[PDB]
């Protein structure tokens, strides 16, 4: 229980216990590029691109 | 006998009564005012887990800020303290308000222009390379050498 | 149903209705400070035919609020894009932020 509750709070989120889907939602946010913070210093030439 | 005007809010399900539950509250916000346009910077009462600029989620921290930033835009800062190193995206202004000190350094990316500072105190080097130009910096103090 | 004054139900031929038009919501905390000397303008938000200035309802043309301006009103501009000439009155200031 603990190894599954401490993984859907990866992202900062609320248990809901009237939900049963919320370690679906975690795993969602993960691949989600959109949500990815947006950078605020210029770019220097060490640094990677995927 | 309940109506159906639905001027209602004791519709009875199941069991003897309804009473009443949360009803639709208008919620009167806070004025707003130019919202996306202006943005706000704090440390006694920021957050930017969910900042938005406006006067009741103010940025935490300058780099946030700076980050959301659309061309046009214009940062606003509130005295305090603050950190991070950043780089003002083009054609946008920061301004002060009363002590401010920061802790980083500042660079004007390639090919930057428009942009405009005033009233803070950099704790750092502030490079300038690649720019192209039109630039304006005012009552500022540096710790270091500018480049 | 209770006879007290302060009592919200009500009753009619259709059977117990009530909706909160009916219930009176307490009026929000309107802001304002300085709010007839300070006269706002924002494009963003602004409303020239009904704004008074005030961050509840800002001007939205420079030229508006001047003609309201009275002695000592500053006029302040929030950033943004404006058009239409106008001349200050004596005693005002009139400061673009950004």
């Amino acid at each position: 229980i603990s190894e599954i509750a401490n993984a859907i709070n990866a992202f900062g989120d609320l248990y809901d216990c009237s939900r049963l889907d919320n370690l679906k939602a975690a795993l969602q946010k993960a691949r989600s590029i959109c949500d990815l913070p947006p950078f605020a210093d210029a770019p220097d030439l060490d640094d990677r691109i995927a | 006998l309940d109506p159906v005007a639905g001027n209602l809010i004791t519709a009875t399900p199941d069991g003897l009564v309804l009473l009443a539950s949360g009803i639709p509250f208008p919620d009167p916000s806070s004025v707003n005012i130019s919202d996306n346009v202006t943005l706000r910077v704090d440390e006694v009462t920021g957050d930017d887990a969910t900042a938005d600029g406006s006067l009741q989620k103010p940025y935490k921290t300058i780099v946030a800020a700076i980050g959301a930033s659309n061309a046009g835009d214009n940062i606003e800062v509130y005295p305090g303290s603050y950190a991070g190193n950043f780089a003002p995206k083009s054609d946008t202004t920061v301004t002060g308000r009363g002590f401010v000190y920061v802790d980083g350094n500042v660079t004007i990316g390639a090919a930057v222009s428009g942009v405009t500072v005033s009233g803070l105190f950099i704790d750092g080097n502030l490079t300038i390379a690649g720019a192209n130009g039109t630039v304006e910096f005012i009552n500022t103090t540096v710790s270091t050498s500018i480049i």
